[PDB]
DNA sequence: AAGTCTAACCTATAGGATACTTACAGGGACACGGCGAAT
RNA sequence: AGCGAG
DNA sequence: ATTCGCCGTGTCCCTCTCGCTGGCCTATAGGTTAGACTT
C-alpha cells in the first residue's frame, strides 16, 4: 500500500476510452437458455473478464499455465474470475452529451463558466432553442 | 391544564385525571424519540469539525 | 355480578357500580363492516334497523357508482347489478393446511344494451375468487392468515383554519377543501384584502375572476354582499373585467402553452370541479360540507359532486369568519355556528376500515375495467360482442391480489397469544396509503386530542417510531357507517341516569356536556353532591350544576382498549408504565399449564372468548364423546356436533396452539359455554402467565437494576416453559442437468448420519434432530465439471428438537407446486424451550426484566414454615417508575392466596361498608377482580390485609402492613427487618435468549461488496458502524480500528491470509486497502470523475 | 482446550448507541454457562446499559497489535473516569449505593 | 460585484489548474463493470439483476437508434427527438430524478442510479466505508455479574 | 475579496506578497457555522462523506 | 477421443395492403426575480 | 409491515 | 430606460445507532448446433 494523494478532476472523453477494455456495443446480457453473457454485450467477457477462472467463451483454454493468453475464436482473455469486478467497460455516443452534475446542479457550472443563466441552457441543451456557435 | 389533578397516585387517580396525564406522558415520550435524532446528528457535526 | 356466561368461574368482583351495557362483540369492527361489504342478510336487518331508508352493500355501491358505462358515440352502454357470491370452495383448516387462498366466487349480472337500435344481452359474469372473511375475522391467503388494520385518515370535507401572521401580528383564515380523488381547492386571505383562489396550487389568483367564471355577475357578487370590506375592495383590486375574459385568465394560468377558447373554458371547469368524473368527494365528504355549511336538510344524499351553491357558501362563510361573525345562516339552509375545525379532532378524522378499503381496491381495479372495455368497444364491431366478450377480469383480480399481499394494512397476522390476535384487530393505524407518514408525522398529530376519550386508547401505543400513531379501539366504541368512532352514553334528564344507550360521535359529544363514569348516584338516578367533574366541548375539565349535566358515561374503563384493560390497579400506574405494560401483554408467550391469575380485572373472560381460541358451543346440548382429538355433543333435538380440535397447530410466531377440552362425557353444554381451552386459556379466563410468590428486597445484587431472580423450582416443576414449533421446507426441482430426487443415496457420507433418515430420505417422525444433523436428503445435478453433489436440508446452527410431523407433496400426486418443483417437504422442529437465565419476564405493569440468576431452591429466601420465594424483584424499580400498582397487585394477591375472613363480631367494619356481600369471606386461591378505574380502594385493600386466614397452623406469615419475616436462606439467620412478600402474576415474554445469542468467526459474504453478511438467519457478524468507529478514535487505538475495518471484513486477499496465520500460528500479516474502497473508485471513475492515485 | 485458549484474551464490548467513548470497553472474558453475556455491574453506567433486555455485541481482537490496544488502552479497570468531567463511572451506584 | 465573484471561481477553478472544461461535455460514457452491477439467479432459479442494467440499457437502445437514423438519414425533428432522448437517459443513467421525472421501473419505483450509490446513507461513503460489519464477532443479551 | 482562507495560509501569504512586492492583503477575523467549517476544508474525502 | 463426418434447428432479416391523425413535512439557504429612488 | 434496547 | 438598492418567492439537501421476525403470422439465407464413426 502505497497511497498519497486523491486527485479528483474532470474525465475526458480521451480518459474514458482510455479506461475501458473495450467496448459494449449491444445491449444484451445473458443468454436466453445456456445463461452465457452475449458478445459485445453489456457483460461479455472479452470486454469486461471471464466469468469463470481459468476458462474462455468457447472453452479450449482450461488449463493454469498458459495464463494471460486471449483465446482465437471467440477473443476472451484467460485471467482469474475477480478480474470482472475491476476492468471497466464504455459506450461510444452517437451525439454529445453533457453531464447531468455540471449542468443541473445548483448553481449551473456549465452556465457560471459560459456566462448562461439555468432555464436558458435548459432550454439549449434538451431542444428547446437554438445558439450561434461563433460569428464572423 | 388547570384543574389540576388532586389525587395521588397511591389514592388512585379517577378516570378524567388519567386521561389528563396521559397527554403529558404521550408527549415526553414523542419528545424523547425526537430529540435523540436531533443530538446524533449534533454529535456527528460536532465530531467532523 | 352475573358474567352472563354459562361457564365463567365465579371470580368476585370489588366493583362498586354496576354496567348498564355489557362489552359489544369485540371483533364487531372487523366483521360487521366486512359483511357490509359483503351485503349479507344479517346486515340488511341491521342497516333496516338503523336507516332502512338506503340500504345498499358495498359492492352495489361500486357497482351502481361505475354503471353504466358509456362510449364516447353513446349508441351502446354497459351495466352491471346483483353481485352474488357462491359457497367457499374448501372449508378453513383445509385452506390453511394446502395453501389455498379461503374464498368465495363472485359473479355478478352484466348487462350489455344497445342504444341505436334497443337490445339486451344479459350474463352470470365470473368477477374473480373474492376472499372471505372467516369467522375469527382474519382472512386466509395462500395458507397464512392476515388481518386487515383500520386506518385512519382526515374526512373529506371543508377545513377553516385561522392561522397568526408575525410580519404584522395578524390572523388570517384559510379554508381547505378535501376531496376523494379530486383536484385541490383553497381560498386564503393574506396580507392585504385579497380572497386567494389557489387551484391546483398555482401561484394565487383573486376572488372576482372564480366568481365571474361561474356567472356570477359584478351586480350579483355586490348585491349579494353589501356589508363585507374586504371583497369589495377584492372586486375594485381583481383588475379584471368580463365572465369570459375571466374564463380566458382561468384557461390560460390553468393550461399554459393551450390556445383559450371559451367554449373550452367553461366545459374544462364543469368538468375539473362540477362533472362526477374528475371531483368525486365521497357521502361522508357531502354529509360533512353539508354539516359544515347547513345548505341542505337532512335529505337522502345523491349529489356527492360539488355544487355552485357550495362554493359560494364557503366563500361567504369564509369571509365572515374573518370578520367574526358567531353563526351564519346561509340562505335556504340551515343555521350553523362559525368556528374553525381542527384536523386532528376525531369529529372530522374518519375510520377507514376493512371494508372501505376492500371497496377502493375494488373500484380502481373495476375503474381500469372500465377503461379497457372503453377502449375495446371501439374496436370491436356491433352485433359481434358479448357480455363475456366485453369483461376481462385482469384488473380487478389483481388488485384483490396486489392489496391482500404486498400491501401496509393487510398485516402478516401476529399470534403468539389470543390477545396479540385480538389487539391486532381493532387497531387504528394512522399510516398507510393515502393516510400519512413518519417523516411528516409532527409532535401535533401523535399527541392525545381530547376528543379521543372512549374512542381511542390513550395508553395503548407502541414504543418505536409510531407512538400516536398506531392506537386501538375502546372496549365500548363503535363505528358509524360513515367511518366515524361512537361511544356509549347514559342520558340524563333532570336528576335521572337513564337507561337508553345512546351512540354519538365526537361533534355531538362534544355539542353536550358529559359527566364522569364514577359519580355519586343515590341509587335512584340523582346526584349527591352539588358539582361535579365535567367535559365540556373543547375537553376542558370542570365541575358544572347537577341540574345542567345531560349526558353520564355508560362506565369507567370506556376510555382503555381491550389490553389496557386487564391491568389490575391501573388507577395506580403511571402513564408510561401502563403503556409498557399494555404493550407487553401482547407479547406473553403461551405455557404449558397457563394458571388463571390470581388477580384481574372482569376482562379476562370477554377478551378470551371474543379471541376466538376457545371452542365455544354452538347450541346448547348434552355432551357425549369427549376425546383430547375431538369432541361429539349431542344436540338437544336429534341432531349431534363434532368439534375437531387443532393439537399443537404452529402459530405465525412460532408459538403452539394446544387446546384441551374441560368437558367429560356426561355433562350438558349451555349455547355460548367455553368447551375447550386455547394457547393462553384456563376454564375461559385469559391467562398469560402464572401467580409466583414475590419479595421485593433487593438480593445481593443479582437483582440489580432491573434484573429478576429466579427460583429453580420453576425449572424444575416446569412453570415456566413455552413449546416453539419451527418449519423447514426444502424442494426438488427440475434443473437442465438434471432432475433433483430426494432419497437416501447421498454423495460419500458415513453410516452414522443415515439413521434418522426413513426409506423416503427424510427424517423419521419423533427422531430428535440436533445442529448439524439432516432432515432432508438431497442430491443435486453435479453435471459436468457423482451424477448429484450434495444439497440436503441441514438444520440451522443452534437449533434442536424433535421431529412434530413431517407434510409432502409430490408431483405424481397431482398436487399444485411451483413450476418445475418436482417435490416439497415440509418438516416441523419443536423444542420444548425452559426458561433460562437473559430471558426476559415481565409482569402486567411494564415491571420488565431478564433473568439474571436462577439460584438452586434451597438458597433463595424462605418464610417462617419454610416455602422459597419464586421470585425475587429489585426494590429501586417501583418508586422512581411510579408504578406501585403492583405492589398493590401482589398484596392482593397474598390475600387472594392465603383467603380471609372479616368477622362480623360487631356489625360490620366500616372499611368494609362499601365492601359488597361475598368478599366478607373467601377460600385460600379464591380468584378476585379488580376492575380498571373502580376497584380495591387503598382502604379495602388495608382491611383485608388485617385478616387472612391462618394457612396451616396458628400462625399468619403476612402482618398487616403487607410484610413477612423471611429467614436468609443463603446463611441462615433471618433477615432484619420485614420484606413485602406477595403473590404476583408474571408472564414470560417472548425475547428468550435462544434465538438472540449469535456468533460469527466466518461466514457468508456478501458479492457487490465482500463485507459480511447482517442476520442471525444467516450468520452475519455485528455492524461496527460510525459512532463506534469514533469511539475507536477517541481511545487512540489506531492498529484495532485498522484490523476491525480491513482484514476482518474487507480485505479480501486478507481474510484466508489471517485465518491461515492463525491456525498455522504464524504472526497475523499487515492488513491490506479496503475493497469496499476499490469499488468506490470504480463507481467514481464510471462517474466520469477521474480520480486517481499516487505516491511519489 | 477451550478454557485454555481464552486466558488473558481480551474482547472489546459494545453497546448501541456508543454516545461517548467508554461505550467500548476491553474486558478479559471468563467462560459462564447459560446464554447470556455476564456483564459487572459498576461498568453499567459508563455503558449506559440497564438488564431489562440489553443486547450488547462482542469484538474479538487478533493481531498483537491488537490485543496490547485492549488490554492497555481500553481494559475496563484502566478507564474509571468519565473523559467528560472526570467525575467517575465506575463508582457504587443504585443499590451499592442504599447498601 | 457578487455574481462577478461567483462566475470569476467557476472560470478560475479552470483557469488556475490545468484542467480544461472540454471533459465537462461527454462524447463516450463509461460503464461500471459487472460485478458491481450483478446479474444472479435466485430463488428458482429466477434472475435477478439490479437497476443500471436498465438504465444502461436504455442509454445502449437510444444510442444504437439513434446511430441508425443519423445514417439512414432522417428530418431533424426525429434526430432532434432521440438526441433529447439520449440527453434525458444519461441524466437518468448518471443522476435518476435530478431532471424530469425520476426513471421508475415496474411499481412507479425510481430506479437507483449510479449517483445514488453516493448520497443519503445508503450511499457507499456513510454505509459500507465508515462503518462495516465485522468478522470474528458476536451478540446476546446482558445480565449482571456481580461475583465478576 | 470575501473569500474565507485559514489564518496560518492567510499569514503565509501576506509575507510572501511583502516580499517582492508589497501588497499586504488585509483581513478580518469571520466566524462560521460548524458545517460550513466542515465543508470548507483542505480535503475532499471528508467533506464529501460529510 | 478430438477429429472429422453427418445431419439437422434456429434465428436475424424480411414481407403482407378497407379504415383509423394531439398521452396518462419543515427549515435553512440561495438564487432567480418584484417595487422604488437616482441619473 | 411489525417489534426490542436506549 | 439602465443602475443600484431594497424586498419577495421558488426550488432544493438535511434531522441517532444497533438488532430480530415475517412476507400478428409467415418466408428465407445464413449462422449455429444435435448426433455418429473412427484408428
Ligand atoms: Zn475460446
Amino acid at each position: 500500500n502505497f497511497f498519497d494523494e486523491l486527485r479528483i478532476g474532470l474525465a475526458t472523453a480521451e480518459d474514458i476510452r482510455q479506461w475501458s477494455y473495450g467496448e459494449v456495443k449491444k445491449p444484451e446480457t445473458i443468454n436466453y437458455r445456456t445463461l452465457k453473457p452475449e458478445k459485445d454485450g453489456l457483460f461479455c467477457e472479452k470486454i469486461f473478464g471471464p466469468t469463470r477462472d481459468w476458462e474462455c467463451y468457447c472453452g479450449k483454454y482450461k488449463r493454469v499455465r498458459f495464463k494471460g493468453i486471449i483465446c482465437e475464436r471467440c477473443g476472451v482473455e484467460v485471467t482469474r474470475a475477480k478480474v470482472r469486478r475491476e476492468r471497466m467497460g464504455h459506450i461510444e455516443l452517437a451525439a454529445p452529451v453533457t453531464h447531468i452534475w455540471y449542468f443541473k446542479g445548483v448553481p449551473s457550472r456549465l452556465g457560471y463558466l459560459l456566462d448562461l443563466a439555468p432555464k436558458d441552457l435548459e432550454k439549449i441543451i434538451y431542444f428547446a432553442a437554438y445558439v450561434i456557435t461563433s460569428v464572423d | 391544564i388547570p384543574r389540576p389533578v388532586k389525587s395521588s397516585f397511591r389514592e388512585g387517580l379517577t378516570v378524567l385525571e388519567y386521561f389528563i396525564n396521559t397527554h403529558g406522558a404521550r408527549k415526553g415520550l414523542a419528545d424523547t424519540a425526537l430529540r435523540t435524532a436531533d443530538s446524533g446528528y449534533l454529535t456527528r457535526r460536532l465530531v467532523d469539525v | 355480578s352475573n358474567n352472563s356466561v354459562p361457564g365463567a368461574p365465579n371470580r368476585v368482583s370489588f366493583a362498586k357500580l354496576r354496567e348498564p351495557l355489557e362489552v359489544p362483540g369485540l371483533l364487531d369492527v372487523q366483521t360487521d363492516s366486512f359483511e357490509w361489504l359483503i351485503g349479507s342478510p344479517r346486515w340488511r336487518e341491521s342497516a333496516a334497523e338503523r336507516g332502512d331508508v338506503n340500504p345498499v352493500g358495498g359492492l352495489e355501491e361500486v357497482l351502481y357508482e361505475l354503471s353504466p358505462i358509456e362510449d364516447f358515440s353513446g349508441s351502446m352502454s354497459l351495466s352491471f347489478s346483483d353481485p352474488r357470491f357462491d359457497d367457499v370452495k374448501a372449508p378453513v383448516d383445509e385452506c390453511k393446511d394446502k395453501d389455498m387462498t379461503y374464498a368465495a366466487p363472485l359473479f355478478v349480472t352484466a348487462e350489455f344494451i344497445n342504444n341505436n337500435t334497443g337490445e339486451i344481452k344479459s350474463q352470470t359474469v365470473f368477477m374473480g375468487d373474492f376472499p372471505m372473511m372467516t369467522e375469527k375475522g382474519t382472512f386466509i391467503i395462500n395458507g397464512t392468515e392476515r388481518v386487515v388494520v383500520s386506518q385512519l385518515v382526515r374526512s373529506p370535507g371543508v377545513y377553516f383554519d385561522e392561522t397568526i401572521d408575525k410580519s404584522t401580528d395578524k390572523t388570517l383564515h384559510s379554508v381547505k377543501v378535501i376531496p376523494s380523488r379530486g383536484a385541490w381547492l383553497e381560498f386564503d386571505v393574506d396580507k392585504r384584502d385579497t380572497v386567494g383562489v389557489r387551484i391546483d396550487r398555482k401561484r394565487r389568483q383573486p376572488v372576482t375572476v372564480l366568481l365571474k367564471a361561474l356567472g356570477w355577475t359584478s351586480e350579483q357578487i355586490v348585491e349579494r354582499f353589501g356589508f363585507s370590506e374586504i371583497m369589495r375592495s377584492t372586486l375594485e383590486k381583481d383588475n379584471t373585467v368580463g365572465t369570459d375574459e375571466a374564463l380566458l385568465d382561468i384557461y390560460r394560468k390553468l393550461r399554459p402553452g393551450e390556445p383559450p377558447t371559451k367554449e373550452s373554458a367553461q366545459t374544462l371547469l364543469e368538468n375539473l370541479f362540477f362533472k362526477e368524473k374528475r371531483y368525486d368527494l365521497a357521502r361522508v365528504g357531502r354529509y360533512k360540507v353539508n354539516k359544515k355549511l347547513g345548505l341542505h336538510v337532512g335529505e337522502p344524499i345523491t349529489s356527492s359532486t360539488l355544487t355552485e351553491e357550495d362554493v359560494v357558501a364557503t366563500i361567504e362563510y369564509l369571509v365572515r369568519l374573518h370578520e367574526g361573525q358567531t353563526t351564519m345562516t346561509v340562505p335556504g339552509g340551515v343555521e350553523v355556528p362559525v368556528e374553525t375545525d381542527d384536523i386532528d379532532h376525531f369529529g372530522n378524522r374518519r375510520l377507514r376500515t376493512v371494508g372501505e378499503l376492500i371497496q377502493n381496491q375494488i373500484r380502481v381495479g373495476m375503474s381500469r375495467m372500465e377503461r379497457v372495455v372503453r377502449e375495446r368497444m371501439t374496436t370491436q364491431d356491433v352485433e359481434a360482442i358479448t357480455p363475456q366478450t366485453l369483461i376481462n377480469i385482469r384488473p380487478v383480480v389483481a388488485a384483490i391480489k396486489e392489496f391482500f399481499g404486498t400491501s401496509q394494512l393487510s398485516q402478516f397476522m401476529d399470534q403468539n397469544n389470543p390477545l396479540s390476535g385480538l389487539t391486532h384487530k381493532r387497531r387504528l393505524s394512522a399510516l398507510g396509503p393515502g393516510g400519512l407518514s413518519r417523516e411528516r408525522a409532527g409532535l401535533e398529530v401523535r399527541d392525545v386530542h381530547p376528543s379521543h376519550y372512549g374512542r381511542m386508547c390513550p395508553i395503548e401505543t407502541p414504543e418505536g417510531p409510531n407512538i400516536g400513531l398506531i392506537g386501538s379501539l375502546s372496549v365500548y366504541a363503535r363505528v358509524n357507517p360513515f367511518g366515524f368512532i361512537e361511544t356509549p352514553y347514559r342520558k340524563v334528564v333532570d336528576g335521572v341516569v337513564s337507561d337508553e344507550i345512546v351512540y354519538l360521535t365526537a361533534d355531538e359529544e362534544d355539542r353536550h356536556v358529559v359527566a364522569q363514569a364514577n359519580s355519586p348516584i343515590d341509587a335512584d338516578g340523582r346526584f349527591v353532591e352539588p358539582r361535579v367533574l365535567v367535559r365540556r366541548k373543547a375537553g376542558e375539565v370542570e365541575y358544572v350544576p347537577s341540574s345542567e349535566v345531560d349526558y353520564m358515561d355508560v362506565s369507567p374503563r370506556q376510555m382503555v382498549s381491550v389490553a389496557t384493560a386487564m391491568i389490575p390497579f391501573l388507577e395506580h400506574d403511571d402513564a408510561n408504565r401502563a403503556l409498557m405494560g399494555a404493550n407487553m401483554q401482547r407479547q406473553a408467550v403461551p405455557l404449558v399449564r397457563s394458571e388463571a391469575p390470581l388477580v384481574g380485572t372482569g376482562m379476562e373472560l370477554r377478551a378470551a372468548i371474543d379471541a376466538g381460541d376457545v371452542v365455544v358451543a354452538e347450541e346448547s346440548g348434552v355432551i357425549e364423546e369427549v376425546s383430547a382429538d375431538y369432541i361429539t355433543v349431542m344436540h338437544d333435538n336429534g341432531t349431534r356436533r363434532t368439534y375437531r380440535m387443532r393439537k399443537f397447530a404452529r402459530s405465525n410466531h412460532g408459538t403452539c396452539a394446544n387446546q384441551c377440552p374441560i368437558v367429560d362425557a356426561g355433562d350438558r353444554v349451555e349455547a355460548g359455554q367455553v368447551i375447550a381451552d386455547g394457547p393462553c386459556t384456563d376454564d375461559g379466563e385469559m391467562a398469560l402467565g402464572k401467580n409466583l410468590l414475590v419479595a421485593i428486597m433487593p438480593w445481593e445484587g443479582h437483582n440489580y437494576e432491573d434484573a429478576i431472580i429466579l427460583s429453580n423450582r420453576l425449572v424444575e416443576e416446569d412453570v415456566l416453559t413455552s413449546i416453539h414449533i419451527e418449519e423447514h421446507e426444502i424442494d426438488a426441482r427440475d434443473t437442465k442437468l438434471g432432475a433433483e430426487e430426494i432419497t437416501r443415496d447421498i454423495p460419500n457420507i458415513s453410516d452414522e448420519v443415515l439413521a434418522d433418515l426413513d426409506e423416503r430420505g427424510i427424517v423419521r417422525i419423533g427422531a430428535e434432530v440436533r445442529d448439524g444433523d439432516i432432515l432432508v436428503g438431497k442430491v443435486t445435478p453435479k453435471g459436468e465439471t457423482r451424477e448429484v453433489r450434495d444439497t440436503s436440508l441441514k438444520v440451522p446452527h443452534g437449533e434442536s428438537g424433535k421431529v412434530i410431523g413431517i407434510r409432502v407433496f409430490s408431483r405424481e400426486d397431482e398436487d399444485e407446486l411451483p413450476a418445475g418443483v418436482n417435490e416439497l417437504v415440509r418438516v416441523y422442529v419443536a423444542q420444548k424451550r425452559k426458561i433460562s437465565d437473559g430471558d426476559k419476564l415481565a409482569g402486567r405493569h411494564g415491571n420488565k426484566g431478564v433473568i439474571g440468576k436462577i439460584l438452586p431452591v434451597e438458597d433463595m429466601p424462605f418464610l417462617a414454615d419454610g416455602t422459597p420465594v419464586d421470585i425475587i424483584l429489585n426494590t429501586h424499580g417501583v418508586p422512581r417508575r411510579m408504578n406501585i400498582g403492583q405492589i398493590l397487585e401482589t398484596h392482593l394477591g397474598w390475600c387472594a392466596h392465603s383467603g380471609w375472613k372479616v368477622d362480623a363480631a360487631k356489625g360490620v367494619p366500616d372499611w368494609a361498608a362499601r365492601l359488597p356481600d361475598e368478599l366478607l369471606e373467601a377460600q385460600p386461591n379464591a380468584i378476585v377482580s379488580t376492575p380498571v378505574f373502580d376497584g380495591a380502594q387503598e382502604a379495602e385493600l388495608q382491611g383485608l390485609l388485617s385478616c387472612t386466614l391462618p394457612n396451616r397452623d396458628g400462625d399468619v406469615l403476612v402482618d398487616a402492613d403487607g410484610k413477612a419475616m423471611l429467614f436468609d436462606g443463603r446463611s441462615g439467620e433471618p433477615f432484619p427487618y420485614p420484606v413485602t412478600v406477595g403473590y404476583m402474576y408474571i408472564m414470560k415474554l417472548h425475547h428468550l435468549v435462544d434465538d438472540k445469542i449469535h456468533a460469527r468467526s466466518t461466514g457468508p459474504y456478501s458479492m457487490i461488496t465482500q463485507q459480511p453478511l447482517g442476520g442471525k438467519a444467516q450468520f452475519g457478524g455485528q455492524r461496527f458502524g460510525e459512532m463506534e468507529c469514533w469511539a475507536m478514535q477517541a481511545y487512540g487505538a489506531a492498529y484495532t480500528l485498522q484490523e476491525l475495518l480491513t482484514i476482518k471484513s474487507d480485505d479480501t486477499v486478507g481474510r484466508v491470509k489471517v485465518y491461515e496465520a492463525i491456525v498455522k500460528g504464524e504472526n497475523i500479516p499487515e492488513p491490506g486497502i479496503p475493497e469496499s474502497f476499490k469499488v468506490l473508485l470504480k463507481e467514481l471513475q464510471s462517474l466520469c470523475l477521474n480520480v486517481e492515485v499516487l505516491s511519489s | 482446550v477451550l478454557e485454555e485458549v481464552i486466558a488473558e484474551h481480551p474482547v472489546l464490548l459494545n453497546r448501541a448507541p456508543t454516545l461517548h467513548r467508554l461505550g467500548i470497553q476491553a474486558f478479559e472474558p471468563m467462560l459462564v454457562e447459560g446464554k447470556a453475556i455476564q456483564l459487572h455491574p459498576l461498568v453499567c453506567e459508563a455503558f449506559n446499559a440497564d438488564f431489562d433486555g440489553d443486547q450488547m455485541a462482542v469484538h474479538l481482537p487478533l493481531s498483537a497489535e491488537a490485543q496490547a490496544e485492549a488490554r492497555i488502552l481500553m481494559l475496563s479497570s484502566n478507564n474509571i473516569l468519565s473523559p467528560a468531567s472526570g467525575r467517575p463511572l465506575a463508582m457504587p451506584r443504585l443499590d451499592m449505593v442504599t447498601g | 460585484k457578487l455574481r462577478a465573484l461567483k462566475r470569476l471561481k467557476v472560470v478560475a477553478a479552470f483557469q488556475q489548474s490545468g484542467n480544461s472544461p472540454m471533459g465537462m461535455v461527454l462524447d463516450a460514457v463509461p460503464v461500471i463493470p459487472p460485478e458491481l452491477r450483478p446479474m444472479v439467479q435466485l430463488d428458482g432459479g429466477r434472475f435477478a439483476t439490479s437497476d443500471l442494467n436498465d438504465l444502461y440499457r436504455r442509454v445502449i437502445n437510444r444510442n444504437n437508434r439513434l446511430k441508425r437514423l443519423i445514417d439512414l438519414g432522417a428530418p431533424e425533428i426525429i434526430v432532434n427527438n432521440e438526441k433529447r432522448m439520449l440527453q434525458e437517459s444519461v441524466d437518468a443513467l448518471f443522476d435518476n430524478g435530478r431532471r424530469g421525472r425520476p426513471v421508475t421501473g415496474p411499481g412507479n419505483r425510481p430506479l437507483k442510479s449510479l449517483s445514488d450509490l453516493l448520497k443519503g446513507k445508503q450511499g457507499r461513503f456513510r454505509q459500507n466505508l465508515l462503518g462495516k460489519r465485522v468478522d470474528y464477532s458476536g451478540r446476546s443479551v446482558i445480565v449482571v455479574g456481580p461475583q465478576l | 475579496p470575501g473569500s474565507l482562507i485559514d489564518r496560518a495560509e492567510f499569514e503565509a501569504e501576506n509575507r510572501r506578497v511583502v516580499a517582492e512586492g508589497g501588497e499586504p492583503a488585509a483581513g478580518r477575523p469571520v466566524l462560521m457555522g460548524i458545517t460550513k467549517a466542515s465543508l470548507a476544508t483542505d480535503s475532499w474525502l471528508s467533506a464529501a462523506s460529510f
